[PDB]
């Protein structure tokens, strides 16, 4: 059992590490989208003036 | 009206300026190529949001 647990724990780390990498990557993508969205809002305000 | 046209003309002129982005050759460690201001400013703003 110990052996198995050890094996599982070791496995858990790999998936979690890739999970964090994907999450941070996905977050970097969101940050870029929010910047563009704000850019369109500011342009619309200047067109109203 | 003239004041506004001058402002938009300045933006048009600034837009024609080609910003050169350096080729990511992996291997080449060191060359300190200077990052364009726009890329720096955009990166910082995106980092700040990412954090």
């Amino acid at each position: 059992v110990k052996g198995d647990y050890d094996l599982q724990m070791a496995h858990q780390t790999s998936c979690s590490s890739r999970q964090d990498l994907v999450c941070d990557h996905l977050m970097k993508q969101k940050a870029s989208f929010e910047l563009l969205q704000l850019g369109y809002e500011l342009e619309l305000r200047k067109h109203r003036d | 009206i003239q004041y506004r046209c001058e402002q938009l003309q300045e933006i048009r002129r600034a837009s024609q300026r080609e910003v050169m982005f350096s080729a990511v050759d992996p291997d080449l460690s060191s060359s300190t190529f200077l990052e364009p201001e726009v890329l720096r400013d955009v990166r910082e703003v995106c980092k700040l949001r990412f954090k």
